[PDB]
RNA sequence: GGGGGGAUGUCCGGGUCGCCCUGGGCACCUCUCCCGGCAGCCUUCGCGGGCAGCCGUAGUCCCGGUUCAUACGUCGCCGC
């Protein structure tokens, strides 16, 4: 396997501005009550500065990025709030969980509600006021009548109503006397008391029902530099009533809950504290500032209401603009996103006892596609598609010619304001198709010269697009969940080839058996939208796969009498244990006319399907999940994609690279250890003591150890039915591995993206706080 | 510059520059190698800038 | 220590004697027990032991290994007879190589202790409450508060009087004061030499510093001027206790050596003075 | 004349010695930046191998983690390079062949 | 964008314009986005950006 | 770095011509002991000594790819 490393693809990093979990905390249940909280959909939403709202799944420590919904040009996302109803109960004792709706602001006067089922924005609401800078959903004490409270630039606390699928500007509670008071952060102490921070050195405490004002907490000047007005960037409320507030001086103030006066000033940071987080039981405070510093506070033993900084550490490479916590189903994490696009997951209850985990800033979809017969590599971001041609092999080069080797060939700009959700290219590179959430555009290429093939019948956008290897079928995923397909007719002439794309012929997906309370509760019909669309190597068979684990396949029935029919064996293809992270057919054909559909899920479940037979292959009867190698079972990185060889399949995650010889069979991280949702247990350097020993027998020969705590019959048949695997970690920030031509030999383009200070924005320093 | 030779930090003082300020320190070094009253310090600064 | 044997409080001595090179044992003596030179053995611990301190009374004693720390509470209350002088010991590993420690008692009983361990990497770890964490097999998660300002090893850490402030001193010639009620820190920065030892007065007023250039200054608080200054000969010494920042393999490891003779003249016109 | 030739010839000899070291290590496969052609580069600078030790605060010396060594090697790659993996590497014996773009 | 209005001198005839934002997202106000930055960099200056470059 | 060996790839006299070898050039893997450093555990008050040692190189599950900087007491104008 020959590899072209490629760092010239300048993929843009974007600053994370808003991190918001679905549930802030789940109720603790036992192991005999483990089946109650199995269908609870906990999702993490992260909104970046380019308007990308992208849902994560914690996956009990898996952290799989599911959906990315991009906003347009000149569109950002500043705040994110989930609104989760309480648990409704049916007539029979079954549980309908809370429907969770996602709301956002975009530095405008408009609160947007997002439709995660259709993967676009659902509603907009706006009143006559200034730009909204902070907002939150009123907590539960009413039941069906919950309301959003939003602060803004010119002062007026507007109040929006959300009930029965509605989002409308209800009224305005109050506004400040001074027009120069800007509302920058908001947090609710109880059902009726809203604590807002302002720009004129105040923390006001309004009362939502009558709209009145309980008390105006104040803070002094900043005596570190100029600019006398302190700015309270983040307020939050402890469960016992106190208010924690990080401000412009880098302080963290603890305000009394009954009297609304301050009880403590903790000088923690050098530059200003930008975001706070409070543990669900009220035991830990995490503060993230502009000095890329994260500080952890626990209460001082003895006196009550007195906090103190346990320890601080610089986890990020730029400022920590947003963070949010979660504590439930055996997982207490706090996810902090900053301006270096890397969400960092810290363990909350084991903080100082387990390592953190930096999730990848590159998207989960590889976003790198190649026409290997034309040797075109291709990548897309905000509205442009960049296509490189490579002009030569690798065997030729075995350094003055390596600069001339690559060539920045084409840059296709998409009209409008929408953003390229996905793309695909034919194997000879003459057909390109790019999907926005408004339109699906198709371009024809001539070795360049680019023309736009007129699409008809579409106009509602899509999220995934695939083009057949014989360049006859164009299959997309309209509105996430509705898979459509269209024949393209290629008519040669005296000038060349030209393409006419037919009217999209929608193919229907199988009605799966899902109970009514599961379909009502949770996020709804969110996990129906198809994540992968995979054709076979000869395009006689389609398959799609969604986030719920469902794989639906289709066959081609020919005579233009070619038409797609559902596989009779489609219902035998089961729901996977998790979402399929990769799914593609084997390009090497079989001997029975059948295909070999390789699927890897997010739980490292490598398996291969015979879909026309409707069953697993005999190789995957033999090699189960406990037979996979340990450096593939313990990776903690989601397998971003595969590239094929003859008998070998090469896998690539974000950091790892694997090959498995799929012909042969197979024969450090702890497996029995139960940790939190971020990293393994620490080993060498920790604040927390590891070996605590007690001593009876004063001669000291007798010590103790004080722990610190708060198919055996199947395999006979499967072996009566009767290595080469390799891994590396030396290609660290892989955004995409794509094959090129020009056990067979294969060239490949590995495209990395290491983040530099030239990519991240400019750090800002006054006279006093310069770094070392 | 004598204080930055005595405190071991002249390499640290010169190592973080950009193009225009390297040209500025080179211009000072060229202008002031001529005086033998600080020829030693000026030549040392020019050593570190060449390296 | 001054402990109560029957009803007569008297001195008990707690020695730390080696038995091998990296092991040692702590052994208690009365005066009449020292006269017969038999001692009540209390603990033998086996990781290069440094030092031993105890709280007021004789209730809790704190022994220090290189990486570990051994807290010991006396088993019975009121100490009826001498033969039942037994200490229950719990050992736990401090994250850095222990240079010093100061214990303050939280009180006429002994409710708790607060340990400040100044480690050789520069940090000061404050373990807030220990007897209520190791009094209770199973213990809860204990986690020290880290205070890192010194670059080299911190030579002396002491609590100050009421317990609001944590005063400290290292190689950087600066007496530092951790405010510890806020997050702030205030310091007396430019002394002559390294702050090698500090003590606090019986009242809260005075500090007394043993500065590394053979000196002692009794400072008064918030006047911060030396109300008593005593200086010695300050020449080159082959030290007995070697160094507090020669433990962690720095770039230049400090060696006790004399390379050249001391440069000194007795001065005529005043032969009692010696310039050196 | 001997002074001028002394300076020029001593600098070229020292560069040739250190470049011989770096080319021997790059033939081993430690993947450093070496000059290809037969003229002298502008800055007579060779990339040394990464030391096994790290200087922590305040002045102490600890062992370099192989993780940090890999980070610095990822810095030491260029923007385009051909990194051929052999079947002997997939068996586990030999090392790769790297040819990188001349910066 | 929007066609600019045409004034006869007394009245102003203008095309209505809401065709910019169908279902996608509302476009961020650049005056408000630069205000929140100006509260973040009050008097402080940037460090020099890159390496050796004009 | 040397002293040395087993094995990789190679041209010039070459050999019945093949296993390669001797003569010259050699680059690498492995073994071996001395060189420079680092730790442990016994001995002695220390000085030193003894025992079985690892490192002198390469890319990681996550991850130390971190932690670390020196005060107040009072400011302004003009003169020698």
């Amino acid at each position: 396997m020959d590899i072209h490393r490629c760092r010239f693809v300048r993929y843009p990093a974007s600053a994370i501005n808003a991190v918001a979990f679905t549930h802030s905390a789940l109720p603790v249940v036992s192991s005999s009550k483990k089946y109650l909280q199995k269908n609870i959909q906990v999702r993490l939403a992260i909104g970046r500065a380019n308007g990308d709202i992208e849902i994560w799944n914690p996956l009990n420590g898996g952290w799989y990025q599911e959906v990315i919904i991009p906003g347009g040009k000149d569109r950002s996302v500043d705040g994110l709030v989930w609104v989760t109803d309480p648990d409704e109960e049916m007539a029979d004792g079954k549980i309908i969980h809370g429907k969770s709706r996602l709301f956002s602001i975009g530095y405008t006067t408009t609160i947007t509600e997002w439709d995660l089922e259709k993967a676009r924005a659902k509603k907009h609401a706006s009143g006559q006021h200034g730009e909204i800078w902070c907002f939150g959903v009123q907590p539960l004490p009413a039941a069906q009548n919950r309301k959003l409270v939003a602060g803004t630039v010119d002062g007026n606390l507007v109040l929006y109503s959300i009930e029965d699928g509605d989002l409308k500007f209800q009224k305005t509670l109050t506004r400040t006397p001074s027009k120069k008071t800007k509302f920058v952060s908001i947090a609710f102490q109880s059902h009726n008391i809203v604590i807002v921070g302002c720009s004129n050195s105040t923390i006001c405490a309004y009362d939502v029902r009558t709209g009145t004002m309980l008390r105006q907490m104040t803070l002094g000047t900043d005596l570190t530099g100029g600019s006398k007005n302190i700015i309270v960037w983040a307020v939050k409320c402890l469960p016992n009533g106190d208010i924690v507030s990080g401000d412009s001086t880098g302080q963290v103030c603890i305000w009394d809950g009954k009297t609304y006066t301050q009880a403590q000033r903790i000088q923690s940071h050098t530059q200003d504290v930008l975001c706070l987080s409070v543990s669900a039981d009220g035991s830990k405070i995490i503060s993230g500032g502009m000095d890329r510093r994260t500080a952890v506070y626990e209460p001082m033993a003895g006196q009550s209401g007195r906090w103190s900084k346990v320890f601080h550490r610089r986890y990020h490479q730029h400022d920590v603009k947003a963070m949010a916590s979660f504590e439930g189903k055996g997982m207490s994490v706090v996810v902090s996103g900053g301006s270096d696009a890397s969400p960092i997951v810290l363990p909350l209850r084991a903080l100082g006892k387990e390592f953190h985990r930096t999730l990848p800033h590159l998207p989960q979809h590889p976003t790198v596609l190649s026409a290997p017969k034309a040797r075109y590599i291709l990548s897309w971001w905000e509205n442009e598609i960049r296509i490189w041609h490579l002009l030569n092999s690798a065997q030729q080069f075995l350094p003055l010619n390596l600069r001339k080797n690559r060539k920045f060939l084409a840059q296709v700009l998409i009209k409008g304001a929408s953003h390229i959700t996905s793309a695909s290219i034919s194997e000879d590179g003459t057909l390109l198709a790019a999907s926005t959430p408004t339109d699906v555009k198709v371009f024809h290429l001539d070795p360049l010269y680019i023309k736009k093939v007129n699409m008809t019948g579409t106009g509602l956008g899509a999220t995934r697009v695939q083009i057949s290897p014989d360049k006859r079928w164009i299959c997309w995923a309209e509105e996430g969940s509705k898979v459509m397909i269209s024949r393209v007719h290629a008519t040669e002439s005296a000038d060349g080839i030209s393409y006419t794309v037919s009217v999209p012929h929608k193919l229907h997906r199988l009605r799966r058996q899902i109970p009514k309370h599961i379909l009502l509760g949770g996020l709804g019909s969110y996990d129906r939208n198809v994540s992968q669309i995979a054709f076979s190597a000869d395009s006689r068979m389609l398959s799609v796969a969604d986030l719920a684990g469902y794989i639906d396949t289709w066959v081609l029935r020919g005579p233009a009498g070619e038409r797609w029919a559902r596989n009779p064996k489609a219902a035998m293809i089961p729901k996977l244990s998790a979402a399929p992270v990769v799914l593609s057919f084997s390009p090497t054909p079989r001997d029975d006319g059948d295909y070999d559909l390789l699927v890897v899920t997010t739980l490292k479940q490598l398996l291969i399907f015979n879909p026309l037979r409707g069953m697993l292959s005999e190789w995957s009867r033999r090699n189960t999940y406990p037979k996979l190698p340990e450096p593939f079972r313990d990776t903690r990185d989601q397998v971003k994609g595969i590239v094929w060889q003859g008998q070998r399949a090469w896998f690539y995650g974000v950091a790892s690279l694997f090959m498995f010889d799929l012909s042969q069979d197979f024969s450090k991280r702890k497996r029995g250890a139960h940790e939190s949702g971020a990293g393994s247990k620490i080993e060498k350097h920790s604040l927390v003591p590891q070996r605590i020993r007690a001593a009876s027998a004063p001669d000291g020969t007798k010590w103790e150890d004080i722990e610190m705590v708060d198919g055996s019959e199947l395999q006979r048949l499967r072996e009566e039915n009767r290595a080469k695997w390799w891994h590396t970690y030396q290609f660290r920030p892989i955004m995409g591995i794509v094959p090129i031509e020009g056990i067979p030999p294969l060239e490949v383009a590995l495209i990395e993206r290491p983040l530099s200070e030239d990519d991240l924005p400019e750090r800002y320093f006054a006279e006093g706080e310069w770094e070392r | 510059l004598t204080a930055l030779r005595h405190r071991s930090a002249l390499r640290e003082a010169l190592q973080g520059r950009d193009e225009l300020s390297v040209i500025n320190i080179l211009r000072w070094a060229g202008k002031y190698v001529a005086d033998p009253r600080y020829r030693s310090i000026c030549v040392d600064v020019a050593f570190h800038l060449i390296d | 220590d001054a402990i109560e044997v029957a009803g007569k409080v008297d001195d008990v001595l707690l020695t730390l004697n080696r038995l091998t090179k990296s092991s040692a044992q702590i052994i208690a003596y009365n005066s009449k027990m020292l006269a017969t030179k038999t001692g009540k053995l209390l603990h033998t611990y086996d990781e290069s032991p440094q030092s031993l301190r105890s709280v007021a009374g004789g209730r809790a004693i704190v022994a220090a290994a290189k990486e570990a720390l051994h807290i010991g509470i006396l088993k019975t209350k009121k100490l009826a007879s001498w033969e039942e002088l037994a200490y229950r010991f719990v050992s736990f590993d401090v994250p850095d190589i222990i240079s010093t420690f100061d214990i303050r008692p939280i009180i006429a009983e002994l409710q708790d202790i607060d340990v400040a361990v100044g480690g050789a990497r520069g940090a000061i770890y404050v373990y807030s409450n220990l007897l209520a964490h190791l009094h209770t097999l199973r213990v809860g998660t204990i986690q020290p508060r880290k205070y890192h300002w010194h670059r080299r090893a911190v030579h002396s850490v002491k609590w100050s009087g009421d317990g609001n402030y944590l005063i400290s001193g290292g190689y950087e010639t600066v007496l530092v004061l951790w405010q510890l009620d806020t997050g702030r820190v205030d310091f007396l920065p430019h002394l002559s030499a390294a702050i090698e030892n500090i003590v606090v007065s019986p009242k809260g007023s005075a500090y007394a510093l043993h500065l590394d250039d053979n000196s002692a200054m009794v400072l008064s608080t918030a006047e911060m001027k030396p109300s008593m200054y005593v200086s010695g000969i300050q020449s080159l010494v082959l030290g007995d206790r070697p160094s507090k920042d020669a433990l962690v393999r720095r770039v230049w490891r400090p060696i006790d050596e004399i390379a050249s003779p001391l440069v000194a003249t007795i001065s005529p016109q005043n032969p009692s003075h010696m310039f050196l | 004349e001997a002074v001028r030739l002394k300076g020029v010839i001593a600098e070229a000899a020292n560069y040739a010695k250190r470049a011989r070291r770096a080319l021997a290590d790059s033939a081993k496969g430690k993947a450093m930046t070496v000059h290809m052609s037969a003229e002298l580069p502008l800055g007579l600078k060779t990339d040394n191998k990464i030391s096994t030790e790290r200087v922590r605060s305040g002045g102490e010396i600890v062992a370099r983690s192989s993780r940090q060594i890999g980070h610095f090697i990822s810095k030491r790659r260029g923007i385009y390079s051909i990194h051929r993996i052999s079947e002997e590497m997939l068996l586990g014996a030999a090392g790769p062949t790297v040819v990188q773009e001349a910066r | 964008k929007n066609p600019k209005d045409k004034r006869v001198g007394s009245t102003a005839y203008r095309v209505v314009s809401n065709g910019g934002d169908p279902r996608l997202a509302p476009k961020a106000k650049k005056q408000s986005l630069n205000l929140k930055q100006a509260l973040l960099r009050r008097d402080r200056v940037a460090k020099p950006r890159g390496g050796f470059f004009v």
